[PDB]
Parts: C-alpha cells; sequence; structure tokens
C-alpha cells in the first residue's frame, strides 16, 4: 500500500553550500521540526499503520520533513526554491487530503504560518 | 474517507 519513499540525494549533483540554503536547514527546518505539531510530518504518511487505503489514490507526490531535511543534509537541492517547493507540497497534500478543520489541518496552518514567516526572512 | 482523526501535540 505504501511506497518508496522519495530520493534524498542526487549524486551526479554538484555540492554547492550557500547561507540561503543553510538557513533552509538551520533556521525554517529546525524550526518546524522542533514544534509541538512536527511529528504528523516527520516521516511519510504510512498508509498500512494508519488503515489508509485511498491516501496514496489522492497524493500523487508525497513529501515529508523528514525527506526535506535529508535532503538538505545531503546538499540535494540547487537554490532554495526548488526546497521551498517541497514544503508547498507537504502542505498542499495535508489540505487536499485531509478535511477542511481535522485536526491535522489545524496543525499544517499553524506550521505553514511559521514556515512563512522565516521565509520572509531569508537572507539576500 | 474518514481522515487520520484526532491529532495532539508532542
Amino acid at each position: 500500500t505504501n511506497p518508496p519513499p522519495p530520493e534524498t540525494s542526487n549524486p551526479n549533483k554538484p555540492k554547492r553550500q550557500t547561507n540561503q540554503l543553510q538557513y533552509l536547514l538551520r533556521v525554517v527546518l529546525k524550526t518546524l521540526w522542533k514544534h509541538q505539531f512536527a511529528w504528523p510530518f516527520q516521516q511519510p504518511v504510512d498508509a498500512v499503520k494508519l488503515n489508509l487505503p485511498d491516501y496514496y489514490k489522492i497524493i500523487k507526490t508525497p513529501m515529508d520533513m523528514g525527506t526535506i531535511k535529508k535532503r538538505l543534509e545531503n546538499n540535494y537541492y540547487w537554490n532554495a526554491q526548488e526546497c521551498i517547493q517541497d514544503f508547498n507540497t507537504m502542505f498542499t497534500n495535508c489540505y487536499i487530503y485531509n478535511k477542511p478543520g481535522d485536526d491535522i489541518v489545524l496543525m499544517a496552518e499553524a506550521l505553514e504560518k511559521l514556515f512563512l514567516q522565516k521565509i520572509n526572512e531569508l537572507p539576500t | 474517507h474518514p481522515g487520520k482523526g484526532v491529532k495532539s501535540p508532542g
């Protein structure tokens, strides 16, 4: 029922560290990761364990914060936009699958607010 | 579907 998780490294990619990518890992991702609402988002949705047979019928591009954290640690992203795209995909999946007002949606809303606050301060 | 149910802060 579960797909293989997303890849977290790109072997042919040159290593390119930047202040913006360090900010995405150590300010943005760290802030959300340590938050009391992080845990539903820290690993791929396990539809077998959670008894969600339709999750991966509805969600075609799975994404979670564990994948984003590993991608940043492995320098998978060429730039900040690509990383921000994965965070947005994670939030989008939550809002498309779960009914508005469900607990996980209220949690996602709060995490997204914090995400956007930190992204607004991305160093130039 | 019925979604994921109750979620408490961790």
